[PDB]
RNA sequence: CUGACUGGGGCCUGUAGAGCACUGAUAGGGCUAGGGGGCCCACCAGCCUACCAAACCCUGUCAAACUCCGAAGGGUCCCAGGUGGAGCCUGGGAGUGAGGGCGCGAGCGAUAACGUCCGCGUCCGAGCGCGGGAACAACCGAGACCGCCAGCUAAGGCCCCCAAGUCUGGGCUAAGUGGUAAAGGAUGUGGCGCCGCGAAGACAGCCAGGAGGUUGGCUUAGAAGCAGCCAUCCUUUAAAGAGUGCGUAAUAGCUCACUGGUCGAGUGGCGCCGCGCCGAAAAUGAUCGGGGCUUAAGCCCAGCGCCGAAGCUGCGGGUCUGGG
RNA sequence: CGCCUCCUAAAAGGUAACGGAGGCGCCCAAAGGUCCCCUCAGGCGGGACGGAAAUCCGCCGGAGAGCGCAAGGGUAGAAGG
RNA sequence: CGAUCAACGGAUAAAAGUUACCCCGGGGAUAACAGGCUGAUCUCCCCCGAGCGUCCACAGCGGCGGGGAGGUUUGGCACCUCGAUGUCGGCUCGUCGCAUCCUGGGGCUGAAGAAGGUCCCAAGGGUUGGGCUGUUCGCCCAUUAAAGCGGCACGCGAGCUG
RNA sequence: UCCCCCGUGCCCAUAGCGGCGUGGAACCACCCGUUCCCAUUCCGAACACGGAAGUGAAACGCGCCAGCGCCGAUGGUACUGGGCGGGCGACCGCCUGGGAGAGUAGGUCGGUGCGGGGGA
């Protein structure tokens, strides 16, 4: 008697890293995610692993455009 | 259920908006050819130019080029220089190419 | 018949207090009004067991009105099997969707043979004038063998009452009875171990 | 007796038995019903024993409706092994049953017959039960 | 107006944040009374440790 | 002044619950490919099926690794309260890196363990200091600087051991239940509710009547209401089932059901609630902590009063810290 | 016994057990960049060989297909062809 | 560029076994005995009433299921004890429980009688000698009213045996 | 400032599917051609050019209809932050604050910005 199971992988610490209204700087990571759960919006880049980040210094804003998906914006200051 | 046309159109427009320029959008009907230079931040048109509105003549291509120059003129007069070319569902060719070259001669920046 | 029931208005009385006092919370509404009401449970229950959602209830309000209503929905307390809230639907002169009782007239052939009539629909949904509410709707089931069945299509409707459900909707059936002779072969019958849906490079 | 023909998973964590039945609370097919008064995992064998007794009461006749189904696998470690070394093996299947559920209904049989059958069936179940008969409340759900 | 708050049941055995609330209210000893401005932040802590406290409206 | 905690506001989330739209499970029914089987055939198509049954549909459900939904909460940021043995920064010194009980949420285990493994919280650890809990680290109460032959309380208590009520009003319990247990059983008791039947005289008793077809059969070998199911029809009735059981080898043999005379007021059955009864067997001598308690000294409801700690107060003192 | 994916995990992050299930130790010179174009599975109907399924035509079909490999997230307004 | 340094933060460039001949330091942080908690397993008792018993559920029985009690079994757990809680069987000496083996009392019986079965009350007393085996147990011989089953650290090694 | 149409956005189905109707002056489409630019793994179907005889048949635009789809109260309940009780347990309740999902009533055959072209 013994187990064929027993493994699991490290947690990846995914999810939003800066919420709406929060002041960010150019480069700040805003969202960490698998695929496009949030899409890059105004002043927001997407890295190869879908990571969303601020393109300019400013304030984070979220936007839910229905069938168009959810969006992270950064509004300049 | 979209069409190859509806898709093509989205696909190019989406790329153009992403860059944040004023967009020179082009409509090409069987007879005429129109041009809005649009600000998508504001959802607004800033300058127009049509073969319909210019009561312009004959050879469609030559006509296009004319609306092209026409657009640029009203455009620079409003301070607009740079802009992005929205070929819509249209291959950049023919009448559209012609319109594009015209706004170019006209001094539009793209 | 057509049944009558005293009703009363409630504002902020707590539904639990009401219930603790023998009163059943409820609401009456239609497109024009929506009022929070309660009834005496034991009175309501007396009516409702005959009424059901099938027959008209008239609500004798304290303001003096007397509104004709259908019970539209009854919430049961799932642990205790008791009503806990009623929806009274205020009939007005438009036609209404509703449930009209089926009567299964006659003894099916299948039942003589030892079978069992499964009264699958004991009522039927119907758009109809309030002024036109049938007491019931007869259905001849006497031609039913095990294992035949009737559908709403086979229903012969009264005047001014239109079907509100698919004609293809089965409404009664006659099925084989329970039999002790089946037990031994059921009790002996080898059943296979459950298959586990393959995960991974298996599928 | 009753068991899933197939499952996505072989073993299920145990869970809890809090609350009244989620649904299954009103009579919905036959004439008389057997409702659970207290929660339990009802075993497939217990279900089948309840059923068989009822058909036995009826001899020939009636319809029995079974409204609970054992899709929960019950696990147990082999005798005398110690703790650890993996989860037990499936030994049977239970149907989770919280208070209020109509577990069985009967139809097509006299009242004294539906009464007695459900009583005897009740004695096979490891919980307290009440026999109900179809009301308007059932019909209105 | 003002809130007169009195600590009357011991915070011993209650979660740290209720102890923290008493600290925000400045309540340190049983039976101690504190008169506090009746503002919404203060009222939040009074309501938080309501089962430990006796409140009375004053002036 | 930035802290814990709190107020307001934005954003993030996929749990409880629920749902079945997805993935799967699922009872029954409908509809209907596909098989099985029976008619009818090999000239290849038919037809019938109370058989197993796909997809689909309806009713009704199930799921940690399902979700069309989806809270309470939680997290974070902004503004504000918040001066605390708060917070932040640099540095010096550690010890710890065997935890444990309890509550809640899970997993494992057997819906076992004073079990095990995580999460949130608490307490013991280090509060084996104090009151209650008979006794008892972690349950309730409460954070012991010192002193007092002062006061008020907390949990818990107020018949005696034992401080304070043999306190007040309403109710139940007759089991010493209280003062350890389940399925299940029961004319225990009190209280509600719903049915039947009855002065067109019911129930009990003192009296009758219970009857033709017909010892009916799909019925073997007896099967005459009373060995299985797919029959309950009537004649005659004031009434009487092709019958409740006791009866036979099958009968015959009696009563009920059901109508009639006597009395003359209720009677029979179901269900629910409260408190009790049985179910209840273990090993040195018993026992609710003891004595002892029965309109309680038990239980439920509603009161007033007191007792009660190292908690709080009064009085005096010490030390540290802050402020004068 | 390292690494990945899901669950457990109590709706931020994290979270154990010899708890429940699966994968990795490669690969691709295109399976990479960019421009341009295209859109699926499946269902019904029609069509020689040709069948449940080869290719063709019609209608319906928002994504259930695809995306080298496990799972998950993502995704046709493309990441698919 | 050379790592299945995969025991995957990788001790050396380089490494398996045995000890009942054994030793030291430690641990009741951790097994084996006993106790404890638990009661799955075990023993006993009920609920249900299919069915058996010519007839007849319940004389005697009780399908499939269901609820419990006990704490003698086998285990689970790892809580005192590893600066020691001596461990099976026997002998000796008892003492207790009662789910009673006998004797006393009783109900039912498919109890004519005699003899039985089954349940109930009952723990006062009694409960044999021998062959086998270390055995407990068990089988066997010869008897008996009977040849009971358990607890007491699987009662009892500062009481003996070994 | 109102009506129609052509572009382009925003809300993200109350905007969709289906049935019916309607429009060609203008605009848009289909349309006529395939010399020319450009193009088909074949096809002027598409993309593309040059055109202006025809037709709103297709498409599109605008109306109407609630069969499907989508939206959806109020009421009550589940669940729950915090605070309390009960049960030997599985589990069950009270207080305060929050409060679904299903369902019922009901709603929907879109609303709106910018610029053009035409009309009153
Ligand atoms: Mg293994
Ligand atoms: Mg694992
Ligand atoms: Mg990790
Ligand atoms: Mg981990
Ligand atoms: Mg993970
Ligand atoms: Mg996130
Ligand atoms: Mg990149
Ligand atoms: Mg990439
Ligand atoms: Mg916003
Ligand atoms: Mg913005
Ligand atoms: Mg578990
Ligand atoms: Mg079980
Ligand atoms: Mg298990
Ligand atoms: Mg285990
Ligand atoms: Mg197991
Ligand atoms: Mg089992
Ligand atoms: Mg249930
Ligand atoms: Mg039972
Ligand atoms: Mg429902
Ligand atoms: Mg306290
Ligand atoms: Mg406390
Ligand atoms: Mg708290
Ligand atoms: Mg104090
Ligand atoms: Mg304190
Ligand atoms: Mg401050
Ligand atoms: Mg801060
Ligand atoms: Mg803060
Ligand atoms: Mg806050
Ligand atoms: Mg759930
Ligand atoms: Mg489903
Ligand atoms: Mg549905
Ligand atoms: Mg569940
Ligand atoms: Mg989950
Ligand atoms: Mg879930
Ligand atoms: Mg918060
Ligand atoms: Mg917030
Ligand atoms: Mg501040
Ligand atoms: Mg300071
Ligand atoms: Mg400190
Ligand atoms: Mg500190
Ligand atoms: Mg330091
Ligand atoms: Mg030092
Ligand atoms: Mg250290
Ligand atoms: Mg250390
Ligand atoms: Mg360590
Ligand atoms: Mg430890
Ligand atoms: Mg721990
Ligand atoms: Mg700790
Ligand atoms: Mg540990
Ligand atoms: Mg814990
Ligand atoms: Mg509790
Ligand atoms: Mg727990
Ligand atoms: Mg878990
Ligand atoms: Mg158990
Ligand atoms: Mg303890
Ligand atoms: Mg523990
Ligand atoms: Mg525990
Ligand atoms: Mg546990
Ligand atoms: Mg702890
Ligand atoms: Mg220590
Ligand atoms: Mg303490
Ligand atoms: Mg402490
Ligand atoms: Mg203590
Ligand atoms: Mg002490
Ligand atoms: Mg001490
Ligand atoms: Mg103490
Ligand atoms: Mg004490
Ligand atoms: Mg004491
Ligand atoms: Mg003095
Ligand atoms: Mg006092
Ligand atoms: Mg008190
Ligand atoms: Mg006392
Ligand atoms: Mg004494
Ligand atoms: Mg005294
Ligand atoms: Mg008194
Ligand atoms: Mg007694
Ligand atoms: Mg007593
Ligand atoms: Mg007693
Ligand atoms: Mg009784
Ligand atoms: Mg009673
Ligand atoms: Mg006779
Ligand atoms: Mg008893
Ligand atoms: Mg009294
Ligand atoms: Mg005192
Ligand atoms: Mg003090
Ligand atoms: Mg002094
Ligand atoms: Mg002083
Ligand atoms: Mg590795
Ligand atoms: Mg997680
Ligand atoms: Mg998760
Ligand atoms: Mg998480
Ligand atoms: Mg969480
Ligand atoms: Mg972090
Ligand atoms: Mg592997
Ligand atoms: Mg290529
Ligand atoms: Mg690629
Ligand atoms: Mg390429
Ligand atoms: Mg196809
Ligand atoms: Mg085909
Ligand atoms: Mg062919
Ligand atoms: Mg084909
Ligand atoms: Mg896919
Ligand atoms: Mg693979
Ligand atoms: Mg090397
Ligand atoms: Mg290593
Ligand atoms: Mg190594
Ligand atoms: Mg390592
Ligand atoms: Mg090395
Ligand atoms: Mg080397
Ligand atoms: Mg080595
Ligand atoms: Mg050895
Ligand atoms: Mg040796
Ligand atoms: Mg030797
Ligand atoms: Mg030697
Ligand atoms: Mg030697
Ligand atoms: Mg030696
Ligand atoms: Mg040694
Ligand atoms: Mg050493
Ligand atoms: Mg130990
Ligand atoms: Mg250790
Ligand atoms: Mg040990
Ligand atoms: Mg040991
Ligand atoms: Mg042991
Ligand atoms: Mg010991
Ligand atoms: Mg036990
Ligand atoms: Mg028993
Ligand atoms: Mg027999
Ligand atoms: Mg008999
Ligand atoms: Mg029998
Ligand atoms: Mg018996
Ligand atoms: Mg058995
Ligand atoms: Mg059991
Ligand atoms: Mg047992
Ligand atoms: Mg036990
Ligand atoms: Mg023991
Ligand atoms: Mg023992
Ligand atoms: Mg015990
Ligand atoms: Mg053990
Ligand atoms: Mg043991
Ligand atoms: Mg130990
Ligand atoms: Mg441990
Ligand atoms: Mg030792
Ligand atoms: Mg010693
Ligand atoms: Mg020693
Ligand atoms: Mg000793
Ligand atoms: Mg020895
Ligand atoms: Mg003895
Ligand atoms: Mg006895
Ligand atoms: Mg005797
Ligand atoms: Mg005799
Ligand atoms: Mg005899
Ligand atoms: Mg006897
Ligand atoms: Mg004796
Ligand atoms: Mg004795
Ligand atoms: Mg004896
Ligand atoms: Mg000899
Ligand atoms: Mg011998
Ligand atoms: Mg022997
Ligand atoms: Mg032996
Ligand atoms: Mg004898
Ligand atoms: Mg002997
Ligand atoms: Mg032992
Ligand atoms: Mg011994
Ligand atoms: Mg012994
Ligand atoms: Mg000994
Ligand atoms: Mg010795
Ligand atoms: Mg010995
Ligand atoms: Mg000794
Ligand atoms: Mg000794
Ligand atoms: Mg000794
Ligand atoms: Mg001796
Ligand atoms: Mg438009
Ligand atoms: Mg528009
Ligand atoms: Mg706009
Ligand atoms: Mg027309
Ligand atoms: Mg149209
Ligand atoms: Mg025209
Ligand atoms: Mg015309
Ligand atoms: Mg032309
Ligand atoms: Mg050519
Ligand atoms: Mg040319
Ligand atoms: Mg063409
Ligand atoms: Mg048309
Ligand atoms: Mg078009
Ligand atoms: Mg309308
Ligand atoms: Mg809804
Ligand atoms: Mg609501
Ligand atoms: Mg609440
Ligand atoms: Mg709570
Ligand atoms: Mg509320
Ligand atoms: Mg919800
Ligand atoms: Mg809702
Ligand atoms: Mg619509
Ligand atoms: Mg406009
Ligand atoms: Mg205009």
């Amino acid at each position: 008697g013994s187990t064929r199971n027993g493994r699991d992988s490290q947690a990846k610490r995914l999810g939003v890293k800066r919420y709406e209204g929060q002041v960010v700087r150019a480069g700040n990571i805003l969202v960490r995610q698998r695929g496009t759960r949030f899409k890059p919006g105004k002043n927001v880049g997407m890295g190869r692993d879908f990571t969303l980040f601020a393109l300019v210094d400013g304030v984070v804003e979220f936007q839910d455009r229905g069938r168009l998906g959810r969006y992270v914006h950064v509004r300049p200051l | 259920r979209l069409t190859a046309y509806e898709r093509r159109k989205f696909r190019v427009r989406n790329r153009i908006k992403r860059t944040g320029r004023l967009r020179l959008s082009v409509f090409r009907s069987l007879k005429h050819i129109y041009a809005q230079i649009i600000d998508d931040e504001k959802g607004v048109t800033l300058v127009s130019a049509s073969s319909l509105a210019l009561k312009l003549k004959g050879n469609k291509t030559e006509v296009a080029r004319q609306v092209g120059r026409a657009l640029a003129e009203k455009a620079l007069a409003l301070g607009i220089k740079q802009v992005a070319f929205d070929r819509g569902p249209y291959k950049y060719h023919g009448r559209v190419k012609a319109l594009a070259e015209g706004a170019r001669e006209g001094g539009l920046e793209f | 018949m057509e049944y009558r029931l005293k009703a009363y208005y409630r504002e902020g009385e707590k539904p639990s207090a009401l219930r603790r006092a023998g009163k059943l919370p409820g609401v009456m509404y239609n497109r024009h009004l929506n009022r929070k009401v309660y009834v005496d449970l034991v009175e309501f229950d007396k009516v409702f067991r005959q009424a059901s959602i099938h027959h008209v209830i008239v609500l004798e309000l304290p303001d003096g009105q007397s509104l004709p209503t259908l019970v539209r929905q009854v919430n049961l307390d799932k642990r205790r099997r008791r009503p806990e809230h009623v929806d009274f639907f205020v009939l007005s002169d438009e036609p209404v969707e509703m449930y009209v009782p089926l009567r299964f007239v006659g003894t099916p052939a299948g039942v003589r043979a030892g079978g069992v009539l499964q009264e699958i629909h004991r009522d039927i949904l119907v758009k109809v004038s309030p002024r036109n509410i049938p007491e019931f709707i007869e259905v001849d089931v006497s031609g039913l063998e095990i294992g035949d069945s009737l559908h709403a299509s086979d229903l012969k409707l009264p005047p001014g009452v239109e079907l509100a459900v698919s004609p293809e909707e089965t409404i009664a059936a006659v099925v084989p009875p329970e039999d002790v002779e089946k037990l031994a072969e059921e009790a002996a019958a080898e059943v296979a171990e459950p298959e586990v849906i393959k995960k991974g490079k298996e599928e | 007796m009753l068991m899933p023909r197939r499952m996505k998973y072989r073993k299920q964590q145990r869970g809890r038995l809090k609350g009244a039945t989620k649904g299954g609370d009103y009579v919905a097919f036959g004439d008389y019903g057997l409702v659970a008064l207290e929660p339990a995992w009802i075993t497939a064998q217990q279900i089948e024993a309840a059923r068989v007794a009822m058909v036995r009461h009826f001899r020939r006749g009636g319809k029995i409706f079974i409204r609970i189904f054992p899709d929960k696998p019950y696990t147990k470690k082999p005798l005398e092994v110690r703790m650890g070394k993996g989860k037990g093996n499936v030994e049977g299947y239970v149907a989770v049953v919280k208070p209020g559920r109509v577990m069985f209904e009967v139809a097509g049989v006299t009242e004294e017959q539906a009464m007695e059958a459900l009583r005897i069936a009740g004695h096979k179940l490891p919980i307290k039960t009440k026999i109900v008969r179809r009301d308007a409340y059932d019909e209105a759900q | 107006p003002r809130l007169k708050v009195k600590l009357v049941k011991s915070p011993i055995g209650y979660p740290k944040d209720q102890k923290a609330a008493l600290k925000a209210l400045g309540l340190r000893r049983l039976q101690q009374e504190r008169v506090l401005e009746d503002t919404p932040a203060i009222r939040g802590n009074v309501e938080k440790v309501a089962h430990l406290v006796r409140v009375e409206v004053v002036e």
